[PDB]
């Protein structure tokens, strides 16, 4: 058997196959570059070839937690959490992580509300919830903070009416109502399990008028994300973000009609104020900076829009894996039980790739807890604090930047795993390299393990010869090791 | 494809930015070209957010333009009971600049305008507008169709309908080749869309100083729709000018609604009387399909081709990066509904599609060419522009070149793209690049194609023992063949100082030392000659004479020679050439004797 990989040096024999092995002797120059267990059959028995170590070695990991008592460490989820891998080049390895839902989990949940004088009434609802909203969310929860915030629109021009100068103090002077001067989104009360001081807090909003039906809600959603410290996200929790409005909503580029161009950054402007700062002076954000940031800080997010726009919100849910879509009342009297089957539809689990560097990887389909069905693959049904296997098969050549630890992180749980993947492709032996084995050719060939690597013209077994010179010296015969045509063919002499 | 990317001309602007939100070259009667850039956040009469426009000669150093007043004040006359006025505030003169025939169009779509009737007003509201100026004329014929005089009530009391207070017309301005201005009003019918049409001559007609009302003949003013998919569709967002139906002698105005049909986005194809001849829509929503249209017939075929951006597509890598649809004219009965090429980049947050320039016969090819341009594109977010050449049957799938952002991070290079007029008229098109919020507008020079026509001339086959060539040392009798190379150079404006260099491979695909064939003169299995082409229309052919050595000598007489001859461009500032067509030949010599 010829093989493929029989059909250069250390490196080569590493990376042509993943099963052929170069036996690194210098006192003997067979296959040589050849299938180990044929290198055995040739005598490569010692198998001085450091092979790549090609499997997946831990470094950190804890059992997962059922309940969760509360905690950092007790409530672990992902298992592993810390592995090492050093696979040879152009080599396919699957591994298996475990995560869970640890049942009992603290939430944070704020309350994004459109305040436009169309659902000014829905306010009213709002006014008496911190008392339900706790006695629904207590059976499902140990610290269960909340908030509120309110967006309108981007107070500019041609969406916020500018004349009459009562306008700008009374935006429903015509209607002979007094309402807010218009806002962006403003926050209003941070995260807390004070529902007294929800209630407080609620109460104490006037709403405003914008021109157009579609609202700034992305631009509050934007901040709302970045200004974790401001409003609060606890470094270990699980992490909701309540969305309510009537209407459409501006994307970007839309501020080129109030004039405004500078796209949408990623930090966070919310200051004492506890306003919008720079509402005015920015683009409202793309679907995908809101995709990106509403994964990276784990924030998930609940669309409570009325049915004149689900449609349209729903298929952002599309382009925004994470979040979901309610069908809110005309008096937004059920937000409530939104909330609630929001938070018993998206953290009843999502496996997402993250800072992956030449890599690819794929889930076979295991799923479960630690089984696997692919008929039960998109079956759901899971209740609370779920196990699930995720059997991931990394594939990779020889990335130069040996030292490299990517990370996975699921949608919405912080706890992730460190890969430390470390492709071996070189040889002990290569670094050693012989430079100047004595006997290739008088003391100067590089013998790499095996082969002399030297010489334009001189560049045989000791660095002697080469396919050239071709001709009818007395050595394998009196021709040019040495017979007829360029260095020996056996038999043919 | 020949865009000079390491020369660049460049022009600054005022200190608050936005100078290249829109630029386009103005076309003098007297053949000349200078590029009008729209800086529409310049200051105002004190310190007022403003607009304002900028005309730069045409040039290599650059420098600081000079400045073309439009308008800027806080009218108000008054017509009985109304006292009627105009706000410059964030007015955004510069947002759509269009210039023909010596006259320049350039808009400021957010411009306020509110009519005070007694105890009543109609409100600050952003009618916007549009200013006509021929500057060697010094005439100025400032034109806004949204302009009127309907106080709020009468707006509040119906149904909201056929209003104009926020139509923001100009968001984008174009000309038709007769000289009809044509200019779109996202905001219209109550943030609707609307379009207007009026002759230029006619605007210059019409207009009177002061006078802050008028109807200026038959002026053309889209039609208010009902229908759901065209609430805050946005129309007018970008237009553009060329020839779609069956007709000719008559211009199609070509319209993107980035928000047609709720965020869906759609492009519209209409004549003067906006009949609507098609329409075609997006295909994902929030991708903002038809931020920036262009016309242009890049297949060569004549009829014009349509191209559509979409800045904020999603890539299913969903990876938001634009995306530019490409629509080559058929003769079919209900064609060019279906795309051909769909071009997409590669940076994350690029906006692949936020303008696209038509270029024209780019390199003298025989087909125009486009640039598309992501304004936050490149290997860190600065933006690129992705040229893409005719090549005929279709556009050039992969970009000829990448012109890369010297500008810092946030600059958006890229998001008004301008060609198809050759501002060095040499029959090769140059581009412009402005961006908003730049402060800087380059512009790319194209440089001379050279396409060249490469034949060989080697004897087919031949006995290796044929022994009636001479050795002249060695006097040894060898087989021989001729072997000749001619190449032409073809194009337009071909340079006279072309060096061409042809490198000769006898046996390529044997390595050296398993070479057969060997040159009689320098003994070397190939080498390199001067080609030059420079200063002639006529091939050159030098021959040469490889010796064949004897039956005995090698064995590689079994493998049939190769004979490969390729041309390239000389290595010694810019080059100011660009090698095309065919630069490699390889016919091939085979072995014949017996078996
Ligand atoms: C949310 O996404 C869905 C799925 O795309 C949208 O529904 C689909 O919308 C497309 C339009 O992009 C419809 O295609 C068009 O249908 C009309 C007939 O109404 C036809 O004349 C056109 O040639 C084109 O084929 C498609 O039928 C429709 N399908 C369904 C099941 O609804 C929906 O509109 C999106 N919601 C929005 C935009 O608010
Ligand atoms: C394709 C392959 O090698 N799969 C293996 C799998 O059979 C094994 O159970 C697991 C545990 O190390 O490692 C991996
Ligand atoms: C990017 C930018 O705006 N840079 C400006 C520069 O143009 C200006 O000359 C300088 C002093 O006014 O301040 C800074
Ligand atoms: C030294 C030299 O000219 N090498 C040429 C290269 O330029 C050309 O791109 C290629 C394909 O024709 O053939 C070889
Ligand atoms: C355009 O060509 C000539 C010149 O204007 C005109 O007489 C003719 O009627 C036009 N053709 C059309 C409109 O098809
Ligand atoms: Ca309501
Ligand atoms: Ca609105
Ligand atoms: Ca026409
Ligand atoms: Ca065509
Ligand atoms: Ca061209
Ligand atoms: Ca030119
Ligand atoms: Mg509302």
């Amino acid at each position: 058997g010829p093989n493929i990989c029989t059909t250069s040096s250390c490196q080569q024999c590493l990376a042509v196959s993943p099963m052929c092995a170069w036996c690194s002797d210098e006192a003997l120059p067979s296959p040589r570059c050849d299938l180990k267990e044929n290198l055995l059959k040739d005598n490569c028995a010692p198998e001085s070839i450091e092979f790549p170590v090609s499997e997946a070695r831990v470094l950190e990991d804890r059992p997962l937690s059922d309940k969760g008592s509360g905690d950092s460490s007790q409530v672990t989820q992902v298992s592993p959490q810390r592995i090492a891998l050093r696979l040879r080049p152009d080599d396919s390895k699957n591994f298996s992580i475990q995560v869970r839902q640890v049942e009992d989990y603290p939430v944070d949940i704020y309350y994004l509300m459109d305040l436009s004088y169309s659902m000014k009434d829905d306010l009213w609802s709002i006014q008496n919830l911190g008392t339900k909203l706790a006695t629904q969310m207590r059976k499902l929860t140990s610290n269960l903070r909340i908030g509120f915030g309110a967006f309108v629109d981007k107070p500019v021009s041609p969406y916020m009416y500018i004349s009459p100068p009562e306008a700008l103090e009374n935006p429903c002077y015509d209607m002979k109502t007094t309402c807010l001067p218009m806002f962006g989104y403003k926050h209003v009360l941070t995260l807390t399990d004070q529902v007294t001081r929800f209630n407080e807090e609620v109460k104490k909003q006037s709403v405003s008028r914008n021109r157009d039906a579609p609202e700034g809600g992305f631009d509050a959603i934007m901040q709302a994300t970045v200004c974790d410290e401001k409003i609060g996200w606890r470094n270990d929790a699980s992490h909701l973000l309540v969305f309510t409005t009537d209407a459409k909503t501006h994307i970007a580029l839309d501020g080129r009609l109030a004039g405004i161009v500078q796209p949408n950054d990623g930090q966070c402007h919310v200051g004492s104020d506890n306003h919008y700062s720079a509402s005015t002076t920015m683009d409202y954000p793309s679907l995908g900076l809101m995709t990106e940031k509403l994964s990276q800080k784990n924030i998930n997010l609940i669309f409570a829009v009325t049915e004149n726009v689900v449609n349209l919100y729903q298929n952002y849910s599309e382009l925004i894996p994470g979040t979901t879509v309610g069908v809110l009342s005309m008096d937004s009297s059920n937000v409530l039980q939104l909330i609630v089957d929001a938070y018993g539809k998206i953290r009843s689990v999502e496996l997402e790739v993250r800072d992956l560097p030449e890599l690819s990887l794929s889930f076979n389909a295991t799923c479960l807890n630690n089984e696997v069905i692919p008929g039960l693959k998109s079956c759901m049904g899971l209740k609370i604090g779920d196990t699930v296997s995720f059997s991931i098969e990394a594939k990779v050549g020889c990335p130069q930047e040996k030292e490299k630890s990517f990370t996975i992180k699921p949608v919405g749980f912080k706890d992730s795993l460190i890969v430390q993947v470390t492709f071996d492709c070189d040889c002990a032996c290569q670094a050693q390299a012989e430079p100047n084995s004595h006997r290739c050719n008088n003391g100067n060939g590089t013998f790499e393990c095996g082969v002399c690597r030297c010489g334009p013209g001189w560049l045989g077994s000791q660095c002697e010869c080469s396919e050239e010179d071709y001709r009818p010296q007395d050595e394998c015969s009196p021709r040019e090791v040495c017979s007829q045509r360029g260095e020996c063919l056996c038999g043919q002499c | 494809l020949n865009l000079d990317p390491v020369q660049l001309t460049f022009y600054a602007g005022p200190n608050g930015s936005q100078f290249g939100f829109s630029l386009d070259f103005h076309k003098d009667s007297h053949g000349r070209v200078a590029i009008v850039v729209g800086a529409p956040r310049t200051l105002g009469p004190s310190q007022e957010e403003t607009g304002g426009v900028f005309l730069c000669p045409w040039r290599a150093e650059g420098g600081q333009c000079p400045s073309l007043l439009f308008d800027l004040r806080d009218e108000t006359r008054n017509v009985g009971s109304q006292t009627l006025q105009t706000f410059k505030a964030r007015q955004g003169l510069g947002a759509s600049v269009v210039s023909w025939s010596d006259v320049i169009v350039a808009c400021a779509p957010w411009q306020h305008w509110n009519v005070l009737e007694k105890t009543e007003e109609a409100e600050k509201t952003p009618v916007g507008s549009c200013f006509l100026a021929q500057p060697e004329s010094g005439r100025r014929a400032e034109y806004s169709p949204c302009r009127g005089n309907t106080l709020s009530r009468i707006y509040v009391e119906n149904d909201f309908s056929w209003d104009k207070r926020y139509c923001e017309a100009g968001f984008s301005s174009v000309v038709t080749q007769a000289g009809e201005l044509v200019l779109g009003a996202p905001g219209g019918y109550y943030f609707l869309g609307l379009l207007a049409q009026a002759p230029v001559a006619d605007i210059f007609s019409s207009y009177r100083p002061g006078i802050l009302l008028w109807h200026v003949s038959s002026q053309s003013l889209s039609f208010d729709s009902s229908n759901p998919e065209y609430f805050d569709g946005y129309w007018g967002y970008s237009v553009a000018v060329g020839e779609f139906d069956g007709d000719l002698n008559t211009t199609e105005y070509v319209v993107g609604a980035p928000t047609w049909s709720w965020t869906l986005g759609a492009v519209e194809i209409l004549d003067s009387y906006y009949q609507r001849l098609h329409r075609l829509r997006g295909e994902q929503m929030a991708s903002y399909f038809g931020h920036s249209v262009a016309v242009t017939d890049v297949n060569g075929d004549g009829r014009h081709d349509l191209l559509v951006g979409a800045p904020l597509y999603m890539e299913s890598r969903l990876a938001e990066v634009g995306r530019v649809y490409l629509f080559l004219q058929p003769r079919g009965p209900h064609a060019l509904g279906a795309p051909s090429l769909l071009l997409t980049g590669t940076q994350l947050y690029g906006r692949f599609g936020s303008a696209i320039a038509p270029l024209g016969d780019l390199d003298r090819d025989g087909y125009n060419d486009i640039a598309v341009a992501a304004p936050y594109g490149g290997p860190s977010g600065r933006g690129q522009v992705l040229v893409f050449l005719g090549q005929s049957e279709g556009l050039r799938s992969r970009p000829s070149q990448v012109l890369d952002s010297p500008f810092p991070t946030g600059s958006a290079f890229g998001f008004s793209l301008r060609g198809a007029v050759d501002i060095d008229d040499n029959g090769y098109p140059d581009l412009i690049v402005g961006a908003y919020g730049a402060n800087q507008v380059a512009v790319y020079r194209a440089q001379p194609v050279v396409k060249a026509s490469v034949q060989l001339l080697v004897q087919d086959s031949l006995n290796p023992a044929v022994k009636s060539c001479v050795l002249p040392q060695t006097k040894t009798p060898v087989s021989c063949f001729n072997i000749q190379m001619c190449v032409g150079a073809t194009g337009h404006n071909i340079p006279q100082k072309l060096s061409l260099n042809a490198e000769l491979q006898l046996d390529r695909q044997k390595p050296r030392q398993g070479r057969r064939v060997l040159l009689l003169g320098s003994q070397q299995a190939g080498t390199t000659l001067n080609l030059d082409l420079g200063g002639k229309h006529s091939p050159i052919c030098h021959t040469t004479m490889a010796f064949l050595r004897d039956e005995a000598d090698f064995r590689d007489k079994l493998s049939p020679i190769v004979l490969s001859l390729n041309v390239s461009l000389p290595p010694t500032m810019a080059p100011a050439v660009v090698l095309h067509g065919d630069t490699h030949v390889q016919e091939q010599t085979r072995i014949v004797l017996d078996c």
